[PDB]
DNA sequence: ACACACTCTCCAATTCTCTAA
């Protein structure tokens, strides 16, 4: 509960699978602290912290999506990049809940503008066409290219199963 | 009430339809021969008893007929009276 | 509580399967063909296992002529005429040998699941036509040739399943599927009786690659006044997307019978 | 008849005689790898200054 | 509460990390583990969590916590193995006490976690809940312990023993002797863990190996290999053989009995003697498969399943029946069988042993366990050296223990003793049957009077209290004593032992035994039959006999014999020879013909003699046909002399005084 | 409303046990 792990302690996956290791409370709190420490601290060679500048422009446009480059996350705290590649569906939940703290540090009461922020990953370093996908790729993050053949109209969709909705296509 | 169950009983055996038919006919029914195999003659003995058992009480499998007969044969006093009567007839 | 053990559980066992298993074991150990250039025993299949260890492969190829000359041909006959019965026993036989000589291959960091080996055969005595498939040959080992006309996209097939109960925290594992999607019969925890609301754990369950292809008879073989028949063929594992439409191919495997699901 | 004595056993006990690339990359990097956050707050404070 | 439970689990995890960890400066990819501090307190507090909390509350929750955090696989084995390898290298060259202390306190936890599991109606609901899952985890423990560096942790345990072998018994403190008990108590648990038994609550009438475990990990064959490479068999052999010389017998000999029980249990002795070979017998088995296929074909119609017409069969008295199918048109036997087969009812049926892992007592032992060539010869070498070296001294000590302690016994120790006796006596008899190099003097301690009295007393007391499992096991042991006596008489005191073995009281007991067997499982009746055969044969070669044989012949024994015989499809070739030996004795020699004139025997001879059942060329058919010919001859004579027996054949014989005597003769 | 699938309930058939002649 109270105690936290070191980053070196996370080098050894101790449970029988990745997802059952990320979801534990102490491990999750350690990952949240390390991601917040990464987001507040990464720099260009000129100093000039890029993500502080991006959070600044997030409110200037009243936007909803923060963008994170994968190469930056791999350049330091590499194990988090590995976990993200293996278990995106959990890692992005934790990352979004950190990103909201980072944005509220700039703009208090930004929750009144938007209630939730999504992290967008960029420059994932491996690519497939639609040939190479196999069953081993299931639940893993992938990067794909092609031509969009057909598009539906936009609809609302029930978010939770008092009610809330989201767009869908 | 639900309909009561139907069972084999000593009254059926002691009926004219029952056991007296076997003693009236078994001397004429079965016939062994040295001229046929042990398996052949052994298969011959069970024909008459199987058909008789079906004619008496078609409920159950043949083994079940025998093993049901064991209980009432050992327990009922009237049936035992009939059997000692048979062996007294031979003592006569 | 009225706890009770399954005292009567002791199973029936097929002796032929075990003897075939531990004879195929010996064949893998000591086929002992001599070298291509010299009179020196080479033991090619152990070398092939070592090759697979070097390159992390998952399939092994066997020559039917090599099996034909082994032990007066009885083992080859048993494998040929009753492939569907004896295929699990061959897998069990190969697993022990790979454990003996290359335990690194048994696994596919956290724990690593087991490798699903594949046995393959080639150089069978004769090739049949699509027109020669007859129901007397169901379950046997065969080889077939024809022209490809269609292919399906690769899809994941559920191989072994694992479920968890909604009304209580209990887990069922290693459920077997065959032709239709199949789910447990009871809640294993006796404190709960709910049969409904299972969910398939995608992480713990295991899948396989699966592809459908369609073939027709060779044009030069069609008899007088007749027209070509067609057939559907299943490909799995490392052989998916190997076939191409319009090409001529030769297949081998076993013919099966599929229900109306 | 055998005996298998103690002293023999004590004496004899001792004397007897592609993600494949990326995984290695990230593992090695992981093994190899308030004033520090001041740049972030500076970017925040520049809105006050400019 | 749940939060208190998870608080204890988190405490156990923080203790599972304070223990220490490997070194990240090392540049050695990976290094071994590296040691923490407060670790004495950590191990001690973990021991307290087992003993002072879990045992006092009867939970197994603490074991679930340590299994969750994988303490055994992760920390204890590398700690012990690092200690072993460090001291090993130091021995190659040829505060250190603190290292030795940590070794001891790691081994004790290893013994505790792998301790075998017992469930009763007095176990807590918590333990009953947790039984099925801890079984899985203990299977994982067995695999992991046998796997690491090809099982090197087992060398540490015997080095701990070697420290206490070292100096004279006259010096050895009680705490010193507890080590020598502990090291064997470890091996008993490592052998004893095996695949689970499924258990459910009988509320409604409607595999457990985890994903990381397989059979070849868990089989006894693996245990033989692992033990041989890690130098265990020498340790057991040298410890048991010199047991007589002032090793304090009290601390060692019962655990050392339990080991020998725990890997004799699932071996048939014929598998260890042979009596391209595999392929040859496989081909022969395929011929047998072809015969079964032929049997199915002979009942298969030529034309398809919807071609079939209809048949009508008319009885005497002109009543008619109806049956379908094409084969019924030609085969009246098949038509008669098929007619009765449609009828729905079957009479529901009555059912003896519980509380003991699987053994000969409650499993069909016509199913071997399978060995590598090296494992086969190594195991043969081990038990052969055991018999030639250790058997008599071990049995003398353990038997002169139990005579002074019989009243205090528990069911485990009785069944253990009785199935150790039997296995080794039988194996020596077979080995000396095979070859002259072996001799029977190696097992001769069994015959001396005290052990005979003790086996007799166990059988007596078990029979009186109606404890049927110990009765079964005592039956098996007493069978082997009689067989060994019949061996030695075929070569002084042995006749005295026979005369005391066959006092009238024992004849009453041994005559009583087959009668109750009718109700029980198949193995019980088979044990009764084989014991009866041996008993009667020994008293045949005593020259009393007519008194004894008339004691055996009556209705309930014949009932047991027929009830056993009708399951012939599951039985061996030999047991049927024994049964028909007994029937020859009853029918021809004793001339008590009236017992067998009962109808359910006449069905059995049809089933067993038909083309359905016993093979056309098996040796059984000689005996069966040669018996049935004479049987029907005498039956013909009896039936024509007195026609009343037609009605007699259905029922039991009639016990009235005045008619019964002429009935029986 | 008309065949089906599935659940629930009660009652008597059966075997087991104890006692005395
Ligand atoms: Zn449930």
């Amino acid at each position: 509960l109270r105690e936290e792990l070191t980053l070196e302690s996370l080098s050894n996956v101790k449970a029988n699978s990745y997802s059952e290791w990320i979801t534990q409370p102490n491990v999750s709190r350690t990952i949240a602290r390390e991601l917040k420490s990464f987001l507040l601290e990464y720099t260009d060679e000129t100093g000039r912290s890029v993500y502080g500048a991006r959070i600044r422009t997030l409110g200037e446009m009243n936007s909803e999506s923060l963008e994170v480059n994968y190469r930056h996350l791999a350049e330091s705290k590499a194990i988090l990049a590995l976990f993200l590649a293996k278990c995106p569906e959990e890692m992005l939940k934790i990352f979004d809940l950190v990103a909201m703290e980072a944005t509220e540090l700039h703009y208090p009461d930004y929750a009144r503008i938007h209630s939730e922020i999504h992290v967008r990953i960029s420059d994932f370093p491996t690519i497939y066409s639609l040939r190479e996908l196999r069953e081993s790729n299931l639940s893993s993050l992938v990067r794909v290219t092609g031509v969009v053949t057909r598009r539906t109209g936009v609809f609302p969709q029930l978010k939770y199963v008092k009610t809330v909705y989201r767009n869908y296509q | 009430k639900r309909r009561p169950q139907v069972k084999l009983t000593a009254e059926k055996l002691l009926s004219d339809k029952g056991l007296p038919y076997v003693l009236k006919n078994a001397h004429k029914r079965i016939r062994i021969s040295s001229k046929k195999n042990s398996y052949d003659n052994l298969s011959n003995i069970i024909q008459f008893y199987q058909l008789w058992a079906h004619e008496l009480f078609p409920k159950a499998k043949f083994k079940d007929f025998m093993k049901i007969c064991q209980t009432v044969g050992k327990t009922d006093p009237v049936l035992r009276e009939y059997r000692v009567s048979l062996f007294r007839d031979e003592m006569g | 509580f009225k706890s009770r053990a399954l005292n009567h559980v002791k199973k029936v066992d097929d002796v032929t399967g075990e003897k075939v298993r531990e004879a195929f074991e010996q064949f893998l150990e000591d086929f002992s063909v001599q070298s291509t250039d010299t009179g020196e025993v080479e033991k090619v299949y152990r070398a092939q296992i070592e090759f697979m260890k070097i390159y992390d492969l998952n399939t092994i190829y066997i020559d039917y002529q090599h099996l034909s000359m082994r032990e007066n041909g009885a083992l080859a006959m048993a494998i040929s005429e009753q492939y569907y019965r004896f295929l699990p026993f061959l897998q069990k036989g190969l697993r022990r040998v790979v454990r003996k000589y290359a335990p690194e291959l048994l696994n596919t960091s956290p724990e690593q699941t087991e490798r699903v080996f594949q046995i393959s055969f080639f150089n069978l005595p004769t090739v049949h036509r699509i027109r020669d498939i007859r129901s007397e040959k169901i379950g046997s080992l065969l080889s077939i040739s024809g022209t490809v006309t269609r292919t399906s996209e690769v899809r994941p097939e559920l191989y072994k399943a694992s479920f968890t109960c909604d009304m209580c925290r209990a887990i069922v594992d290693n459920v077997e599927q065959s032709f239709k999607y199949t789910e447990p019969t009871f809640c294993p925890n006796p404190s709960c009786e709910n049969r409904a609301f299972w969910t398939l754990n995608v992480t713990r369950s295991r899948f396989l690659d699966w592809q459908k292809v369609r073939i027709q008879e060779n044009a030069n073989e069609i008899p007088t006044g007749s027209m070509p028949r067609t057939l559907d063929v299943i490909l799995r594992g490392d052989s998916v997307e190997r076939a191409k439409p319009g090409d001529r191919c030769k297949f081998t495997g076993v013919e099966i019978v599929v229900p109306d699901v | 008849k055998k005996f298998f004595s103690k002293e023999s056993f004590l004496a004899d006990f001792d004397d007897s005689s592609d993600h494949n690339v990326l995984l290695n990359t990230l593992r090695k990097a992981s093994r190899k790898q308030n004033p520090k956050s001041s740049a972030f707050f500076e970017s925040m404070v520049e809105d006050i200054i400019e | 509460a749940d939060f208190s439970l998870t608080v204890l689990r988190a405490r156990i995890a923080l203790l599972a990390t304070a223990i220490g960890g490997p070194d990240y400066t090392s540049q050695i990819d990976p290094p071994p583990y590296k040691l923490g501090d407060d670790c004495l307190a950590c191990l001690k507090d973990l021991k307290r969590w087992f003993k002072l909390v879990d045992d006092q509350q009867k939970r197994w929750d603490v074991a679930m916590a340590v299994a969750e955090y994988r303490i055994l696989t992760d920390d204890l084995l590398p700690i012990l193995i690092d200690w072993e390898n460090k001291c090993s290298l130091a021995a190659k060259l040829a505060n250190k006490a603190y290292y030795d202390k940590i070794a001891l306190n790691c081994l004790q936890l290893l013994v505790l976690m792998t301790w075998p599991l017992i469930v009763t109606e007095q176990s807590s609901s918590n333990q009953i809940t947790l039984y099925g899952e801890l079984k899985k985890h203990q299977l994982v423990y067995k695999k992991t312990i046998l796997s690491m560096e090809s099982g090197k942790v087992l060398r540490a345990a015997i080095r701990l023993a070697l420290d206490v072998i070292k100096i004279d018994r006259l010096s050895r403190t009680p705490r010193d002797n507890m080590v020598l008990k502990l090291v064997l108590n470890f091996f008993r648990n490592v052998i004893a863990i095996e695949p689970g038994e499924f258990t459910i609550n009988t509320k409604k009438s409607m595999d457990t190996l985890p994903p990381n475990v397989s059979m070849d990990d868990i089989s006894l064959n693996t245990v033989i290999s692992s033990f041989h490479k890690n130098k265990v068999f020498g340790f057991l052999l040298t410890l048991t053989s010199s047991l007589s010389k002032e090793f304090d017998q009290d601390f060692i000999n019962i655990p050392l009995l339990e080991i020998m029980f725990y890997f004799t249990k699932d071996v048939n002795q014929e598998l260890l003697f042979p009596r391209t070979s595999a392929g040859f017998e496989l081909s022969k088995l395929l011929q047998k498969e072809h015969q079964m296929r032929k049997n199915v074909i002979k009942h298969t119609s030529a034309r398809h399943s919807r071609f079939g017409g209809l048949l009508s069969i008319q009885t005497p008295d002109k009543t008619r029946l109806t049956v379908s199918g094409s084969q019924a048109l030609v085969d009246e036997k098949i038509a008669l069988q098929k007619l009765d087969d449609s009828k729905k009812w079957n009479k529901r049926i009555i059912k003896a042993a519980e509380g003991l892992p699987n053994s000969l007592l409650n499993s069909q032992t016509g199913k071997a366990i399978f060995f590598t060539e090296s494992n086969g010869k190594h195991f043969k070498e081990f038990i052969n050296n055991f018999i030639d070296s250790g058997f008599n001294i071990l049995l003398h000590s353990v038997t002169n223990y139990f005579t002074t302690e019989q009243d205090r016994m528990v069911t485990l120790e009785q069944v253990e003793y009785l199935l150790f006796f039997a296995w080794f006596v039988k194996y020596q008899l077979l080995r000396s049957k095979i070859d002259n190099s072996a001799d029977i003097k190696q097992v001769s301690e069994a015959l001396k009077e005290v052990t005979f009295i003790l086996v007799s007393s166990l059988l007596r007391s078990a029979y009186d209290l109606k404890n049927w499992t110990v009765t079964h096991a005592g039956m098996i042991a007493f069978n082997e004593l009689l067989n060994l006596v019949s061996r030695t008489k075929a070569a002084t005191d042995i006749e005295f032992i026979v005369s005391r073995l066959f006092s009238d009281e024992r004849i009453q007991l041994l005559s009583n035994l087959p009668k109750i067997g009718s109700k029980y499982s198949l193995q019980f009746m088979k044990s009764c039959i084989e014991l009866t055969h041996s008993v009667l044969k020994v008293l045949e070669q005593y020259s009393n006999f007519q008194k004894v044989q008339a004691n055996y012949m009556t209705e309930p024994v014949i009932e047991t014999y027929i009830n056993f015989l009708e399951r012939f499809r599951e039985l061996e070739d030999d047991s049927i020879k024994k049964v028909f030996s007994f029937f020859h004795r009853v029918f021809v020699q004793a001339k008590e013909q009236a017992l067998l004139f009962r109808f359910d025997l006449i069905i059995l001879l049809r089933e067993m003699l038909s083309p359905d059942g016993l093979d056309r060329m098996s040796r059984s058919r000689k005996y069966v046909s040669q018996f049935s010919d004479y049987f029907l001859a005498r039956l013909k004579k009896r039936l024509k002399k007195s026609p009343a027996w037609f009605v007699g054949l259905l029922f039991p014989p009639l016990h009235n005084s005045e008619v019964g005597f002429y009935q029986r003769y």
